[PDB]
Parts: C-alpha cells; structure tokens; sequence
C-alpha cells in the first residue's frame, strides 16, 4: 500500500447547493476533500443539509472541517459498504492525505503502527498536582 | 387472579391503598375530634 | 490541543476508536492483553474533546481519559 | 457547493454593487472615504434634527441636530481609525491595507463632517 | 493454579473502582500471564452500566 | 484653595464619562489585537 | 407566667378573638332560614368554634398579648408548669411512630436481599411478606436497642465502599 | 386501484393479565426489570413512544387507535 494521490479533476456527486457549505475559512486556512468509488447511482446525506446523488465511479466533495469528512466516511461505509478517504487541503496547493492513515482503518489493529500517548499504569497511579506545582504551566499529573 | 394480584402489589397500586388509608385515618380522627392542637 | 492518554487497563476492544468523531485513536499490536493490542491517540492535534471515547470505554476505571487543554480552530470545531 | 438564487447572483444588483465607491476599485482610497463620508454624513443629521431633545425649540433645533451628527460622525471615524490599525498589522486593493485605510479614515471625516454642513445649509 | 478458583467470592480492593470494599464472583483467571487476569461479576452495575471487570491478583482478597 | 471651581463638573463629568472612557476603549482595543513578533 | 405569658382563660385578647370569629358567623347566618342547609351549616360551625375555645383554655395553654396559644418546648417548665401534652408529649409519640416506619422498612429491606432477585420485591410489594413486618413493628423500640447491644445494627466499614481520599 | 374497504385481524391480542404484572414488557431495554432507580423514570418517559418500542408501522397504528 502506498498514500494515494488526491486528483482534483475528479466528479463530484450530483447536488443542487446549499447554505451549509465552505466558508472563507477554506479560502485562507485550510479545507478538506474526501473521495470514494461508487458502484452505482445513489442517493445518500449530506452532512451539510439535504440529498445529493453519487455518481457511478469516483466521487469527490469538499468539506469545511475534519469531523464533516469522517462523518460522511461513516455514513458511506455502515450503509452502503464503500470505501473512501479524505485530505487536508491547504490555500497554497499542499495536500496532506489523512484517512485511512496507513490504508487500514485504525478500529482494525494493523502492524507497523507505534503506540501513542500510552501510560504504562492505572488512573489511580497518576500522582497528586501537589508534585508538579511549578513546572512552567498549567499540567495534569496525567501528563508525566 | 394470580396475575392481576400480582399488579395490586406493584408499588404505584400500593402507594395508592397505602395512602388512601392513611388519609382516611387521619381524616376521620379530625372528623370525630376536631380541631386537636395539645394532648390531654 | 487537548490531551488524550491510554492506560494500561485496555482491553483491546476497538470500541474507543470506532467512537471516535474525529479519527483520534487507532489500535496498535500489544501483548498486555488478552486481545494483544492496545489504544492508541496518535492524532491529538484533531481531538475536539466530545468525550465519545470514554463513553465507550467498558474499564472500570476508564482506560482512555481526555484532558482539556488550549483551544485552537481545529479543537473548537470550528469550520470557519 | 454554495447556494445560488437570484438576489445573491443577478445582473441589475451585480452592475449596482460595482458602482458602489466601496467596490469602485482604481480610485484613491482618500476619495473612496469622502463619497462614503459624505453620503453617510448627510442623512445623519435628519433623525437628530426631527427627534432630539431639542426638536421642538424653533432654531436652535437646527443647530443641536446637525451639531451631534457631526459629533457622531467624529467618533464613526475613530473607529474606522482603531479598525485599521487593528485589521491591517502585517492586498490587490490599496483600500485594503494600513496605509490604505488609514487615508480611507481621514477621507470619510472630512466627508462626513461636510455632509453634515451641507444638510444643514439645506435646512435653513 | 493462579489466582482464585472459578465461581468463588472475592472483595476488591482498586480504590477508584466502583465496587471498591465490595464482593463480586469470580468468572475466570487468565493464565497467560497478562496484567488484569482476574475477572469479575457483580451484582450490581456501576453508573456506566457495566457489571464485569478485569483486576490483578492482589487487588483481590477472598470473600469473608 | 481646596475649593474646585464652579464650573468643574462641567468639564470632568464628560471627561470621565465619554472622553477618558473612548480612550481607554480604543486603547485597549488595539492592544488586545496586536499580534505577537 | 412563663415568658411573661398570661393564661388563655384569663387573657381579655383571647375571649376578644372568640367574639370576632362567631361574629362574623353571625353575619352570614342573616341571610338564611332557620331550617335551610346553609343555616344548620353555619351553626355547626358555631358550635365547633365555641367548643375550640372552650377546650385550649380548659388544656390550660399560654396567650400572648395576640390572645393565641403560645407552646412550652423545655421539657423542664413543661413539666414544672403541666404543659407537657404541647411539645414533651407529642415529641415521643411521633418518635414512636417514625421509628415504627422506619424499623419495619429496615426489616422487609433485609428480608428481601435474600432472596433470588431482590430489586424485583422492591416494585413488586411481596404483601405477604410485608404485612407479617408491620404487626411486628410494634415492638420496635426493644428490637431495635437488641441489635445495637448486639452489635448488629451497624455494618462494618471494611465492607462499605467509599471514594479515594 | 386499491378499493376502500374495511379491513381488520381477528383477535390479535389475548386478553389478560400477565403483562399488567411484568413492568415494562413492551420494551425490550426495560422488560428485563430495574437495576437502578433511573429505571424506574424510563418505564414512564418510553410508555408511550409506540415507534420506539416496535418498527411495524401496523401495530404502532393499532396502538394509536386504542389509546
Ligand atoms: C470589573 C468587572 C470585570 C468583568 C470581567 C468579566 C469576565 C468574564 C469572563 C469570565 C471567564 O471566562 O472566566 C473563565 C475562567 C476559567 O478559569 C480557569 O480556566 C482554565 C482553563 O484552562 C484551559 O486554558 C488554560 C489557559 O492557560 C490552559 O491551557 C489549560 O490547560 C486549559 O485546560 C482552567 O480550567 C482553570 O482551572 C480555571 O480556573 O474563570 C472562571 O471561570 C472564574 C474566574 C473568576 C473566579 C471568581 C468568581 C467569583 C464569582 C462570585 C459571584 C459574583 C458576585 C457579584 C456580586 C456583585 C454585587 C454588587
Ligand atoms: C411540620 C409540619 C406540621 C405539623 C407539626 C403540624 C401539626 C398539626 N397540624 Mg398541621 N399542617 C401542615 C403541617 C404541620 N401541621 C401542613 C403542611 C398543612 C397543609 C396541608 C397543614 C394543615 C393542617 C390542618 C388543616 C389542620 C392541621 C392540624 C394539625 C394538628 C393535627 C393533630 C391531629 O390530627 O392529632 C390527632 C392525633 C393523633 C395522635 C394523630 C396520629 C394518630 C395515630 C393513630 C397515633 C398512633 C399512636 C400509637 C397538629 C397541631 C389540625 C388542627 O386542628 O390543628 C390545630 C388541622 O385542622 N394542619
Ligand atoms: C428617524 C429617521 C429620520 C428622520 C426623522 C429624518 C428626518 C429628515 N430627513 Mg432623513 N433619512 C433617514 C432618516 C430620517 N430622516 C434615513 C435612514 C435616510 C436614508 C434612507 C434618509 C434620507 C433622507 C434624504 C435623502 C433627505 C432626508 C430629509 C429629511 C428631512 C425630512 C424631509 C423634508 O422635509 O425634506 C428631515 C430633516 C431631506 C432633507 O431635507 O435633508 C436635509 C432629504 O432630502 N432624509
Ligand atoms: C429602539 C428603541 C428606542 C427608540 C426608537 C428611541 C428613540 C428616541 N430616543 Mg430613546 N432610548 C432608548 C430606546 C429608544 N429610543 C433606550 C433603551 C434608552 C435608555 C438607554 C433611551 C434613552 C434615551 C435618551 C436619554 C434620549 C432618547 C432620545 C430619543 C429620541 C432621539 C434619538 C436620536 O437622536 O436617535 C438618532 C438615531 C439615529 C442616528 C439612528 C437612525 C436609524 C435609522 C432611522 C435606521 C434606518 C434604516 C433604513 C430603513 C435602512 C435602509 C437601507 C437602504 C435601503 C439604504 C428618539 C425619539 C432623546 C430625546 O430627546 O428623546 C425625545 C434623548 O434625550 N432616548
Ligand atoms: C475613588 C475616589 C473617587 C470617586 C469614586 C469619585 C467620584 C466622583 N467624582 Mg471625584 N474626586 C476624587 C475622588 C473620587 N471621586 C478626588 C480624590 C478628587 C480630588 C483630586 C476628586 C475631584 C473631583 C472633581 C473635581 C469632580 C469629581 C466628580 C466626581 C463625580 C463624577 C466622576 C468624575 O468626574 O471624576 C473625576 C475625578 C477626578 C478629577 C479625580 C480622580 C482621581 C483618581 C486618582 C483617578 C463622581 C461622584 C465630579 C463631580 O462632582 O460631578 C458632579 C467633578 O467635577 N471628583
Ligand atoms: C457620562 C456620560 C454621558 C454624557 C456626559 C452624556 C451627555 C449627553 N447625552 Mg447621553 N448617553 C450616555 C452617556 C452620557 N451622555 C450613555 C451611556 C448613553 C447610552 C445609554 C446615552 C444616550 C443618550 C441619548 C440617546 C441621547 C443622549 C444625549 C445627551 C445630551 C443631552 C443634553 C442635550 O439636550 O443635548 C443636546 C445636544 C447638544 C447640545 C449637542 C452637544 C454637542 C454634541 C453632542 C457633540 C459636538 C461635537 C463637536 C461638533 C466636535 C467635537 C468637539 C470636542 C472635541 C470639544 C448630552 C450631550 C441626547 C443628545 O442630544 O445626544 C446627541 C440624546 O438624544 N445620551
Ligand atoms: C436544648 C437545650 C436546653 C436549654 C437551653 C435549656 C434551658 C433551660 N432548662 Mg432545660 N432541658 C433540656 C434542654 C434545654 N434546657 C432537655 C433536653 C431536658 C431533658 C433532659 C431538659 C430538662 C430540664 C429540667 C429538668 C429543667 C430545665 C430547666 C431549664 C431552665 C433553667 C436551668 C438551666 O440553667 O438550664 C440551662 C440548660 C443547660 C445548661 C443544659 C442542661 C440542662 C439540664 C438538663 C437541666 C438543668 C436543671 C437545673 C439544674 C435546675 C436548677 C433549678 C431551677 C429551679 C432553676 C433553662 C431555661 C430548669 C427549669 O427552669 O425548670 C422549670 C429545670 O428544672 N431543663
Ligand atoms: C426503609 C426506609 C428508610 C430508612 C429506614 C431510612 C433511614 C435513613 N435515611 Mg433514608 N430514604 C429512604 C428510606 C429510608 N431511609 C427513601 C425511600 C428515600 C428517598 C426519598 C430516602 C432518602 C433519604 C435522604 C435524602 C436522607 C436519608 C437519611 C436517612 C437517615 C436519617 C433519617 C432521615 O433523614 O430520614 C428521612 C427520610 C426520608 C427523606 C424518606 C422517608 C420515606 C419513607 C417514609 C420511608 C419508608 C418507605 C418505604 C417504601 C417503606 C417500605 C415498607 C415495607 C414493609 C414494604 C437514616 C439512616 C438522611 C441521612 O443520610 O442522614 C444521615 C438523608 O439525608 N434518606
Ligand atoms: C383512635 C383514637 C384517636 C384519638 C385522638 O387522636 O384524639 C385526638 C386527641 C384529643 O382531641 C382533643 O381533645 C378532645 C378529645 O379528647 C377534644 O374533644 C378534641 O377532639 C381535641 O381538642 O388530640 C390529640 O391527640 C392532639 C395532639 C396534638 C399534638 C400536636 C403537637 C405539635 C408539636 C409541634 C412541634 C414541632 C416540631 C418541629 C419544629 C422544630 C423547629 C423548627
Ligand atoms: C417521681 C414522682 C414525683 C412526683 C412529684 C409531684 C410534684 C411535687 C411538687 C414539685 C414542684 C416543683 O416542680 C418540680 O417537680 C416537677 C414534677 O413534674 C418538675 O417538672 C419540676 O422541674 C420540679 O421543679
Ligand atoms: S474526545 Fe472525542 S475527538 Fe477526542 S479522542 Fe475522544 S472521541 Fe475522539
Ligand atoms: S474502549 Fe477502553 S478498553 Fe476498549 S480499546 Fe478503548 S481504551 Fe481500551
């Protein structure tokens, strides 16, 4: 497997348009595009207000945030059994693949992966703030 | 009958017994001594 | 960004990451558990701190715990 | 993506708009704020003048009327003054910039402050 | 061989548990060597709604 | 001597009650938005 | 008296209050006949107030320059002055009473732990079982000293749960 | 096209009381009986929720009908 690379001259599904879309935000910050392949014509939610129709084969649709992309990803693959993924898309042309991260999708324990933010104790361990009074800023004893 | 007495001792029908006795009690006691503010 | 932390409680049961709104947490190979594999939070930067994880979270005590931390456009759920 | 209808995208509101000094683009930005300051500056005086505490005395209605519009009309550009300092710290338009704005400020002073004395000409 | 037998009674003593001091029957003891093989039913559900735990072999001491 | 002038409220309640004020708020309005080097 | 109290019976305030309220009894009673419903209704109502004040100042209790009865909450000068049938006596007959509640709920509570499923007795009332407790409550006072000289009263703090200190 | 006419089920439901003595049978979350006292609240707050309790729009409907 290897990261895809985001083809912008893609379809995207059949839909009318709504107020619920990208904002200036997208313009100066940073928006997001998530892709798929459908089997065929079908109608399915946006998460922005409304019905749009998939077409058949690629399809390609831009989102204000990350949440709005993953929400839609859940939709498509519990209902319909498809497989897509989306990109974070920066003003200046950058485009940064995000989901699947590695191709495989995280509930589905894959090898290579490097275990993250993980403390080797239980919550009742974590020591009282008393003893990182005076670190520098604000932090939970969960922290160390 | 076993069943519609089983719903006579749920606790909304037995809180509803339970209550409408005390009451009475305590209604007909102000009924046949009235106005009781001390005991003697 | 907020802080998220697993612990050695887990059990391994995906449930955290199939939770989770934003794509925070992905389950890594361990061998501390039954189930050999463990929560992890690689993506913090993304988390919005809804809680969903530990909802989810069967341990007794929760085994994934978000911390609230400095907000940013992307912690505050913005999409503008 | 974004809903279009014909308020948002007509060709009458759209040639409109773009006669507007604020969206007249290769005019100088001193001479963008005295159109706008002058506009703004005449029909300020009105409401004052008809419903001020001193409405119903015979002259100096007048007077006291267009007398706080200028007064508005002041700290109205005061604020275009802190905006522009706030908004612009670090751009095809000049209006658009902290130079740019800065003169849009002063322009829109001296326009409001005239169109205020020219409403009140007009009156007497 | 590890651990309590199977069906007995047992008292937690994890004090952030919601059955800490309280008495739960032994479901099973892993043998593998894992960090929490120990696990256990109560009667009683917690405020998540959950009525199972894993526990270590000395956050458990013999009912009575 | 200490006796202020007849005349000052005049001058000192504006002073303090538009004036100073309108100051103060564009004051602190632009250093609440400055950006950090 | 007590508190500078004077008695009901002797209280010019208090005999002034009875003639107000059957006063006003009486102006009502005008407007009807003799042998009408409203009528009979109103002097009923005589009669129970003449007999109220009759019996509080019989009852021997204290008027304030109000005129209204006063209560006595010291168990000494309630017993010193004979005033305990106000507070003293009404105190432990309440006692008696609550704790006769709260001893039989206690029983049928540890009754029905034993059983196979105890929340199931708790909205389904095992009337049976509840109505043998209550006959049994009247004796709660003697039960109740047993199990604290006994030692059963009470649970063990190394089986109740509490938080992390 | 379909003729209006009159259309019913014979004796769908028996008459009797067991279910008056199992709180909370119509639904399948609360029939198995209180573990806490929310329980309790949530027999009376579902009560009526007829489409929360069954996806048959037919006997939603019969439900509505008798209530
Ligand atoms: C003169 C008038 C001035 C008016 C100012 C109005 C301010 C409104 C905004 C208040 C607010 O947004 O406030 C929010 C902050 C939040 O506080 C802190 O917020 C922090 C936020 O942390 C986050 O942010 C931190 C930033 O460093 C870190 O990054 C950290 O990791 C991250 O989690 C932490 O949670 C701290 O624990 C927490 O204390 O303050 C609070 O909430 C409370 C702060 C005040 C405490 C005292 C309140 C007493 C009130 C009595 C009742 C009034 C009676 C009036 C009577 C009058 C009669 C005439
Ligand atoms: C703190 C709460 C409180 C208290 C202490 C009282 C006390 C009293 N109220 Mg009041 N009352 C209250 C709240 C309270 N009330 C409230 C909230 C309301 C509004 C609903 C009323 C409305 C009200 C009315 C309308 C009347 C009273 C009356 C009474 C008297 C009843 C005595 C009686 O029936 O003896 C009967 C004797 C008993 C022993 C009762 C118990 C019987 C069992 C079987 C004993 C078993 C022992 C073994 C008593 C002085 C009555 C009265 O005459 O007051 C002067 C009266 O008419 N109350
Ligand atoms: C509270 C609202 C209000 C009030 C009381 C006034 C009062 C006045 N306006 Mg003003 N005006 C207002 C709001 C108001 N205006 C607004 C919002 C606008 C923009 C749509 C205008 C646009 C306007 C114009 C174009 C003119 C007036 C004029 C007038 C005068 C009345 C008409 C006349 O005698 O000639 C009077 C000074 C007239 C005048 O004499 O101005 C000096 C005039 O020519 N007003
Ligand atoms: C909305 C509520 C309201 C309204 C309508 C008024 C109205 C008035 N107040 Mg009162 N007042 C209010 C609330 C209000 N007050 C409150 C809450 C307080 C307590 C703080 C006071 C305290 C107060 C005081 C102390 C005084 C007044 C006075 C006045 C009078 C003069 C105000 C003035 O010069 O305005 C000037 C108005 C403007 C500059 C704004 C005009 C807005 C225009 C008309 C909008 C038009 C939009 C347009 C349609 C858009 C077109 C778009 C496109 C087609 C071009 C006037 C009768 C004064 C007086 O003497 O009264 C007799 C006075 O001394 N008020
Ligand atoms: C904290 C104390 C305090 C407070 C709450 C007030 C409150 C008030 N003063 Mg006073 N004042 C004070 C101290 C204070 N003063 C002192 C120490 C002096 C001597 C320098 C004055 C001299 C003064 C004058 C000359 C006037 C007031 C006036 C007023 C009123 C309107 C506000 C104003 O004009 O302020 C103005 C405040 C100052 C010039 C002094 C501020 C000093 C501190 C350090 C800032 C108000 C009732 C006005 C009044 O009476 O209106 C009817 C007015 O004309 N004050
Ligand atoms: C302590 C604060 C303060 C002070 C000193 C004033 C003072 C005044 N207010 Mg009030 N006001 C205040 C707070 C204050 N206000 C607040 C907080 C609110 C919001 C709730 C209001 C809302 C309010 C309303 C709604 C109105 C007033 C008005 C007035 C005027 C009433 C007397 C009159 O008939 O004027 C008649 C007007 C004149 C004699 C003109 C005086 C000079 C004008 C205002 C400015 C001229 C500036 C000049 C051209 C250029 C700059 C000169 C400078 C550098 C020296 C007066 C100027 C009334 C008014 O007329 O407002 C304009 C009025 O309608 N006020
Ligand atoms: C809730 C607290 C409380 C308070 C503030 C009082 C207050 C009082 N009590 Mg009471 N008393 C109470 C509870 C209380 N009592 C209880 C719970 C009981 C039942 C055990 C009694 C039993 C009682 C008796 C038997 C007598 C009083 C008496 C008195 C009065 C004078 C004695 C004295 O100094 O008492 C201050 C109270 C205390 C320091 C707390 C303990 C009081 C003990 C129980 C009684 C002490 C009596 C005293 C030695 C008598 C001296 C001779 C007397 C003629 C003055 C005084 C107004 C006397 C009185 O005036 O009777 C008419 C009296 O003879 N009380
Ligand atoms: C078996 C019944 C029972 C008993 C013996 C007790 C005993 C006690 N309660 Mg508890 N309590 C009960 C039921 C009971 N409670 C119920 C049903 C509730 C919910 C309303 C509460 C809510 C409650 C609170 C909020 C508090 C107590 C407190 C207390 C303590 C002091 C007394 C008090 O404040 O009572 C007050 C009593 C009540 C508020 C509710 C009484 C309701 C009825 C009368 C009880 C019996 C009803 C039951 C259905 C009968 C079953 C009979 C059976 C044969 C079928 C004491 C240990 C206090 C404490 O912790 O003190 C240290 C305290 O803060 N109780
Ligand atoms: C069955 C037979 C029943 C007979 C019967 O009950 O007769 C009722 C009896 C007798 O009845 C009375 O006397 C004669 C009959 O014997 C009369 O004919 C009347 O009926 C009546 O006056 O009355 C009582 O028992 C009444 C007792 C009232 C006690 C009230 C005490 C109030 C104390 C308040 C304390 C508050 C504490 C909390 C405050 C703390 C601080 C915030
Ligand atoms: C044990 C039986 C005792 C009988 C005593 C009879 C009364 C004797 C005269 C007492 C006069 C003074 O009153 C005294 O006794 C009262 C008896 O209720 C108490 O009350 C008073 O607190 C006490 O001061
Ligand atoms: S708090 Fe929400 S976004 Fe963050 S990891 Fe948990 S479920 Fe995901
Ligand atoms: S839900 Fe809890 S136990 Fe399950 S994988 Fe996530 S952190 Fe581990």
């Amino acid at each position: 497997w290897t990261v895809p690379t985001l083809n912008p001259d893609t379809p995207s599904p059949i839909f009318g348009g709504s107020t619920g879309g990208l904002l200036r935000k997208a313009q100066t910050e940073e928006f997001y595009v998530i892709t798929w392949e459908a089997k065929k014509e079908q109608i399915f939610e946006m998460p922005t207000g409304g019905a749009a129709i998939m077409r058949q084969g690629p399809n390609l649709l831009k989102f204000g945030k990350k949440e709005q992309c993953l929400a839609l990803t859940t939709q498509l693959r519990n209902k319909f059994k498809l497989t897509p993924c989306f990109y974070r898309v920066f003003p200046d042309g950058k485009v940064q693949y995000l989901h699947p991260a590695d191709g495989v999708y995280p509930e589905k324990v894959n090898a290579g992966r490097v275990g993250a933010n993980q403390n080797m104790r239980r919550i009742g361990q974590n020591v009282n703030p008393i003893k990182v009074k005076f670190s520098g800023r604000m932090m939970s004893p969960a922290e160390i | 009958m076993k069943d519609f007495t089983t719903y006579l001792s749920t606790a909304p029908v037995i809180a509803t017994i339970w209550f409408t006795f005390t009451a009475g009690l305590l209604i007909e006691i102000n009924r046949y001594f009235p106005d009781p503010l001390v005991f003697s | 960004a907020h802080i998220v932390k697993i612990y050695d409680t887990c059990i391994g049961c995906t449930q955290c990451v199939r939770a989770c709104p934003l794509d925070v947490l992905e389950m890594v190979p361990w061998d501390g558990c039954k189930a050999s594999q463990m929560a992890s939070a690689p993506r913090t930067e993304d988390c919005v701190g809804c809680k969903r994880c530990e909802t989810a979270c069967p341990t007794d005590f929760l085994s994934v715990r978000v911390y609230l931390g400095s907000e940013s456009t992307r912690s505050m759920g913005l999409s503008y | 993506g974004m809903l279009e209808t014909p308020v948002t995208s007509a060709p009458i509101v759209a040639t409109y708009l773009s006669n507007l000094p604020a969206y007249r683009t290769g005019v100088a930005p001193v001479l963008r704020g005295v159109e706008i300051g002058l506009a703004h500056g005449f029909l300020l005086a009105g409401p004052f003048i008809k419903l001020g505490p001193l409405r119903n005395v015979p002259e100096t209605a007048e007077i006291a009327g267009s007398l706080s519009a200028a007064g508005l009309v002041l700290i109205l550009a005061l604020c275009l003054s802190i905006y522009g300092s706030a908004q612009f710290q670090s751009a095809r338009d000049p209006l658009f910039s902290a130079d740019g704005w800065s003169e849009f400020a002063a322009g829109f002073l001296v326009g409001g402050e005239a169109g205020v004395a020219w409403a009140y000409v007009c009156t007497q | 061989e590890v651990g309590p037998k199977r069906g007995s009674l047992v008292k937690i003593l994890r004090p952030e548990s919601y059955w800490f001091n309280q008495v739960g029957k032994v479901v099973s003891v892993d043998q593998s060597g894992v960090r929490y093989p120990v696990v256990v039913r109560f009667e009683n559900q917690n405020y998540a709604g959950v009525t199972t735990n894993n526990y270590a072999l000395d956050e458990v001491v013999a009912a009575k | 001597p200490f006796v202020p002038p007849s005349w000052a409220p005049s001058v000192f309640v504006p002073l303090t009650g538009l004036v100073l004020p309108a100051i103060a708020m564009a004051t602190l309005f632009v250093y609440i938005e400055k950006e950090a080097p | 008296d007590i508190a500078g109290l004077t008695p009901c019976s002797e209280s010019k305030a208090y005999a002034k209050l009875e003639k107000k309220e059957l006063k006003t009894l009486e102006k009502r009673l005008k407007q009807y006949e003799a042998d009408s419903a409203p009528a009979v209704a109103l002097k009923a109502t005589m009669e129970r107030t003449k007999a109220r004040f009759a019996n509080y100042a019989k009852a021997g209790l204290l008027c304030g320059n109000d005129g209204l009865p006063h209560l006595i909450a010291d168990p000494g000068l309630a017993l010193k002055y004979g005033h305990a049938g106000e507070v003293f006596i009404p105190t432990f007959g309440f006692l008696y009473v609550a704790g006769y509640i709260g001893y039989v709920g206690r029983q049928y509570l540890i009754a029905v732990k034993g059983e196979a499923k105890p929340t199931d007795k708790e909205i389904i009332i095992d009337v049976p079982l509840a109505t043998k407790l209550a006959w049994q409550g009247a004796g709660w006072p003697l039960a109740a000293v047993q199990e604290l000289q006994r030692g059963t009263l009470l649970e063990k703090e190394e089986n109740i749960t509490v938080s992390p200190r | 096209a379909k003729k209006v006419k009159i259309a019913v089920d014979r004796n769908p439901v028996e008459t009797s009381f067991e279910k008056w003595a199992k709180p909370g049978h119509f639904s399948r979350t609360l029939s198995k009986g209180p573990n806490t006292t929310t329980w309790i609240w949530n027999l009376h707050a579902d009560a009526h929720d007829f489409d929360s309790h069954t996806s048959d729009l037919e006997e939603i409907s019969r439900k509505v009908f008798s209530a």
